[PDB]
């Protein structure tokens, strides 16, 4: 509705320009509308002149015979009138259709190559949210707005060009509600933003109650709150009840008041214009002419505030569009290698991490994997077991110290390489809207269709697949939400066997896992691990027993390292750890 | 069958200003339609015959005029606001009551998240649609409607033009509407696909990334990108060019207005401004006439809103209080299931059937089971916030269905594995048990809960700032502040979820161990699928596939019960 703030650009003129770059491939097209409007401005502030002719010429000394030769003239005029109109928006829709269809590219390739920390900082939501709109506030005031301005100003001084040199008088007596347009206008455009927003509180508030007792109603009943909850709700709908009162009357007062001075200056015009008449200073004709001007200095005037604004807060969207696609994206270093056929070792140098920069979250971590080792991972919550993950990946970099594969620092390899070598499973795993074959090929583009069953088939995985409705070409609607977790968890392990890597994290959950799949699940971790590096995130008593090596951790620091007999019989930390746990 | 339940008796006690509305804006028209005429006979009794009264006097007229609508539009605005906005709130306040007093199985019925939108955008777009009736859905049809009789009045042959430019425009509509609604939905089609291909790239960036696979999210998202710009710059395309032939229409009826009244000033028929005044008059019924146009657009939708608000007042609530209900001073705490057969859709297979057992006061039992198992389905049961098909839920071996819910509910505390805190201070929200609870007592249990620690390490502590819903605090810290929340309540019968597992630092076992301490004299479920969780329980309670497994200690369930044998299997 009402604006909050104009917008805080910093230096407009600087992005207006670059803004101005986006439809330079267009511009004779651009141009072609730009006269488009004009003309059809002109001859729309000329209609009501001929009308005044055709008054002063065919009607008042009879002469009829003059008449269809004035109406053909408007009658084509009008013609011509709404076949501009018709190009001068036509054209203008696919122009601006195209812009915006490019800033959608840029945008979303950005996405693809920026760090993946701006995704961690913010919400999803508040992204997707301000990107959008910022986009549509674009487009909008493109395909629409601009003309819709431009087009008024010529109309407008048009308008009054033809006016003046047909009547001063006259003129001044019509011209004298612009005083009061704008003075009613903003006066009514005040109240109404004061109190848009003392509203749009109250009603936010509002509805916060209301989507957060709907969602936690459960635990409403449960504690008798009902009462209580609706006497908070009634204390701020009496509220919500006085104020969205006051918002509504003045948010609907100004096309009563707006058409009050349509009438006012439809009397004004009537009055001096008949008692022009009578002394003979200007004819009927003329009269008629008039009131069609006198609407033209309200509403269009109005139109001509808020295009304004509108496109005032799409030059500050662009800005916002324009840093988007100014952030720095991953560059894989000149001189990255791609990753020699290795077994894979791995191997950190008192590692230093914090995301803040302000809190760190991984303290002087030192070790090293040899190839064909299963390692286990344990540790309370903010042991920093979970950062280890995103710093193998180089998804974000290390502060001090450095990691690397085979003996080649991470930040000297190629992330395209790198990322083949390293396969990953996550307990939030992410599948995809499509069938199910093309889940599980995603990881090999160059994936048959047998393999995938083959795979599917040692990773447990093929039973279920054949036993859904639509079979492998089950479209998993909204992420797979139709399907058990344990079954989700067994696809996204059978996905990344495709991708053959050599060195694999891990991270299984068993919180809504069925016994039955938990058996398939960690009979598949085992053929997925067997010819490869398996760092792992562990969650089960058969892998941390059976594995090669045990990094417990503590406070992002490395309280002990080990094997499973060792780590019990120093009676430490894993002790604790391990007895208050299998006990 | 339904329900007789409607909105027009939210309206009902405004309606004195539900028709000053109205009726203030025929002032409006009314001070509308005189303007012309008070311009032709401006010119055809005061130009046109020299008396300068007439022009002067009638001229004053128009301004007075002029005025009184203005009176009457801003009298019609302050009116239909006080009578859209009382309704709205009355309408909205029913609403929420009405969810109040829902159970598990009317918040299943509509989703919850379309609950809220119901009582959210509806109450507003209804809180709208009688704005919208008050004001405008008056002054448009007698504008259009006036504006003819005048016309008609004015002189009746010229009238017969408007059978020629109503019925063309008429029809635009009506074209327009039937070939233009598929195609403004197939932009929404198109939008959702770009909004989910967007979606999925930020929800699995760190996949597609991995994978290496971001170009075939670019050739993912260009397919959404493409299917959006065809679906607008068709629908838009429609548009573009409906207005203007709209406004031809409009400008080739004036024509006709000029070329027949050259006709009807000639043979002595039509003085001239009779003519001008005609002119004005086909406009206001042409304007008008899609201004209608445009209301009946926002009817069709505004009635939508009026069928789901509807639905939710003339839903009956599920779990019922029996009128002769027996109070509950205290409760000790046995809980037994006689023959319990349990379904939460009355379209899927039983989650529970003839599950029996019984628990006595005081005793900690393990409720033990995989996903699926029913197991979670006691949370649920105990406190009556479903009934059971067949089979008694009772406590104290009292049947649950018999005693009053506010004596029955408040000795049972539940601890859900979804968790949902309230917008205020963290001790307001533990307090939700007992107000008068004094500061030690919230500390103590929030000290078992494991809690105190963290929520003392905060810049005001207690008193700190609880978000809506608790989405400031994190999922672990969520569900021991509603665990701390349950004790201070000091429950009777307490059921906990160890399920999901979310979270565990080790800090999970100090718990139970805590419970132990304090919930002697009073008896405790604690739903979990892990075996160590059930070792602390004195019992284990097996569920598997609805029907109880086995009812006894480690040792005993480790012989018999092969659910019990094979969840143990998977676990070590």
């Amino acid at each position: 509705g009402p604006i909050l703030e104009k917008p805080a650009l910093k230096n407009p003129t600087a992005t207006l320009r670059r803004l101005l770059g986006y439809l330079r491939p267009h511009t004779f097209t651009l141009i072609m509308v730009f006269v488009f409007v004009t003309v059809s401005s002109i001859l729309g502030v000329l209609s009501p002149y001929l009308i005044g002719k055709t008054i002063d010429v065919v009607f008042v000394p009879r002469r009829f015979d003059l008449l269809p030769r004035y109406m053909l003239i408007l009658g084509t005029i009008y013609a011509l009138t709404s076949l501009l109109f018709w190009l001068q928006g036509k054209i203008m829709l696919t122009l601006s259709q195209d812009v915006v269809f490019r800033l959608r590219k840029e945008l979303f390739e950005k996405l693809q190559r920026v760090p993946v920390g701006f995704f961690d900082r913010t919400p999803h939501g508040d992204i997707i949210s301000r990107v959008i709109n910022d986009v549509d506030n674009i487009n909008n005031v493109l395909g629409n707005s601009i003309i819709q301005f431009f087009s008024g100003i010529v109309t407008l001084a048009g308008a009054v060009i033809m006016m003046f040199r047909v009547n001063v008088i006259l003129s001044l007596v019509t011209l004298s509600i612009v005083p009061l347009t704008v003075l009613i206008t903003q006066i009514v455009s005040s109240q109404t933003r004061k109190y848009f927003y003392e509203n749009q509180r109250v009603l936010g508030q509002l509805n916060g109650i209301i989507e957060e007792d709907i969602s936690g109603l459960t635990v409403i009943k449960l504690f008798t709150r009902e009462e209580k909850e609706m006497e908070k709700f009634d204390r701020v709908n009496e509220s919500l009840r006085k104020v969205g009162t006051k918002a509504q009357i003045f948010s609907g007062v100004l096309p009563p008041l707006m058409n009050m001075v349509n009438n006012l200056g439809f009397a004004l015009i009537s009055g001096f214009g008949g008692w022009l008449a009578l002394k003979d200073i200007i004819t009927v004709g003329t009269i008629a002419t008039f009131i069609g001007y006198s609407r033209q200095f309200t509403r269009p005037l109005n139109e001509l505030s808020n295009q304004f604004n509108m496109i005032q807060m799409a030059l500050a969207s662009a800005e916002r569009i324009f840093e988007i696609l100014d952030l720095e994206e991953e560059k894989d270093d000149p001189d990255a290698v791609e990753l020699r056929e290795v077994r894979g070792e791995i191997e950190f140098k008192n590692v230093w991490f914090s995301y803040d920069k302000k809190k760190p979250v991984l303290k002087d971590i030192t070790f090293h994997i040899k190839p064909g080792q299963k390692v286990a991972l344990v540790g309370p919550t903010g042991s920093g077991k979970t950062t280890i993950v995103n710093l193998l990946m180089r998804f974000y970099d290390v502060d001090r110290g450095q990691i690397l594969v085979d003996g080649i620092d991470i930040r000297k390899i190629k992330r395209s390489s790198l990322r083949s070598s390293i396969g990953i499973v996550l307990q939030d795993t992410i599948l995809f809207s499509t069938t199910v074959k093309e889940n599980l090929k995603y990881g090999n583009p160059g994936a048959t269709d047998e393999e995938i069953k083959e795979a599917a088939k040692l990773t447990h995985s093929d039973h279920f697949i054949k036993h859904l409705p639509e079979g492998y070409e089950t479209v998993l609607t909204d992420n797979g939400e139709d399907l058990s977790q344990g079954q989700r968890q067994l696809l996204a392990i059978t996905r990344a066997f495709l991708a053959n890597p050599k060195i694999l994290i891990l991270d299984e959950a068993t919180c809504n896992v069925d016994t039955k799949t938990e058996k398939s699940i960690q009979a598949a971790m085992w053929k997925l691990m067997e010819g490869k590096t398996s760092i792992i995130i562990a969650h089960r008593l058969n892998t941390i027993k059976n594995a090669d090596l045990i990094i417990v951790l503590r406070d992002g620091e490395i309280v002990e390292m080990g094997k499973h007999d060792e780590l019990i019989q120093k009676r430490g930390f894993y002790y604790e750890l391990f007895t208050s746990q299998y006990g | 069958g339904g329900g007789s339940k409607t909105l027009a008796r939210y309206l009902k006690p405004y309606w004195i200003f539900a028709v000053l509305a109205p009726l203030f804006m025929v002032v409006e028209v009314i001070s509308d339609l005189s303007q012309p005429t008070l311009l032709a006979r401006i010119v055809d009794e005061g130009i046109a015959r020299g008396d300068f009264s007439l022009v002067l006097k009638t001229g004053i007229l128009m301004l007075i005029v002029a005025l009184i609508g203005a009176v009457g539009g801003i009298g019609s605005t302050v009116f239909a606001s006080y009578a859209s906005q009382n309704f709205g709130a009355d309408l909205r306040r029913d609403l929420f009551r009405k969810v109040l007093s829902f159970s598990i199985s009317n918040v299943n019925r509509f989703h919850t998240s379309s609950l809220i939108t119901r009582l959210t955008n509806d109450v507003t777009q209804l809180q709208n649609l009688v704005m919208m009736l008050l004001r405008i859905v008056v002054r448009a049809p007698l504008l259009f409607v006036g504006g003819i009789v005048m016309a008609v009045s004015i002189n009746v042959k010229l009238s017969s033009v408007l059978i020629f430019l109503i019925p063309p425009i008429v029809l635009l509509f009506v074209w327009l509407t039937k070939k233009g609604n598929p195609l403004f939905r197939k932009i929404q089609e198109s939008t959702d696909e770009v909004n989910r291909v967007v979606r999925e790239n930020l929800l699995g960036v760190r996949v597609v990334r991995a994978f290496r696979r971001e170009e075939y999210e670019n050739e993912n998202f260009r397919k959404a990108n493409e299917s959006l710009r065809r679906s607008i710059i068709s629908a838009f395309s429609l548009i573009v060019f409906a207005l203007p032939l709209f406004i031809f229409i409009v400008n080739m009826g004036m024509i006709a207005v000029l070329w027949f009244g050259g006709v009807l000033v000639r043979n002595n028929q039509m003085e001239i401004g009779s003519i001008m005044a005609y002119t004005n008059y086909l406009m206001q019924i042409m304007f008008s006439l899609m201004m209608i146009g445009n209301i009946l657009n926002f009817i069709v939708r505004a009635s939508a809103s009026a069928k789901r608000v509807l639905e939710v007042l003339n839903e009956k609530p599920a779990i019922e209080e029996a009128d002769n209900a027996l109070a509950l001073p205290n409760v000790e705490g046995s809980v037994s299931f006689e023959n319990v057969e349990f379904r939460y859709f009355e379209n899927t297979d039983p989650v529970l059937s003839g599950v029996n057992f019984s628990v006595k006061p005081g005793s900690l039992v393990a409720v033990l089971g995989e996903t699926g198992s029913g197991k979670s389905t006691l949370m649920n049961l105990i406190p009556r916030l479903i009934d059971p098909e067949r089979g008694r839920v009772e406590v104290d071996e009292l049947d649950v269905r018999t005693v009053k819910l506010k004596d029955l509910r408040g000795h049972i505390s539940a601890v859900p594995q979804e968790t949902v805190l309230f917008s205020g201070t963290i001790k307001e929200n533990l307090k939700w048990g007992r107000e008068d609870a004094t500061d030690d007592e919230i500390v103590e249990a929030a000290k078992i809960a494991q809690i105190h620690d963290f929520i003392i390490s905060l810049p005001e502590g207690y008193d700190s700032r609880v978000e809506r819903g608790g989405r400031n605090f994190s999922g672990g810290q969520k569900q021991r502040l509603s665990i701390a929340r349950a004790l201070v309540k000091k429950p009777k019968v307490l059921i906990l979820d160890d399920s999901t597992c979310s979270v565990d630092p080790i800090t999970e076992k100090r718990i139970l161990d805590g419970l132990k301490r304090y919930t002697k004299g009073s008896t405790t479920f604690i739903i979990t699928q892990k075996i160590p969780t059930a070792l602390l329980a004195d019992k284990i309670l097996v569920l598997h596939e609805g029907k109880v497994a086995g009812f006894g200690t480690h040792k005993e369930l480790l012989e018999h019960s092969k659910p019990y044998r094979e969840i143990y299997e998977s676990q070590f």
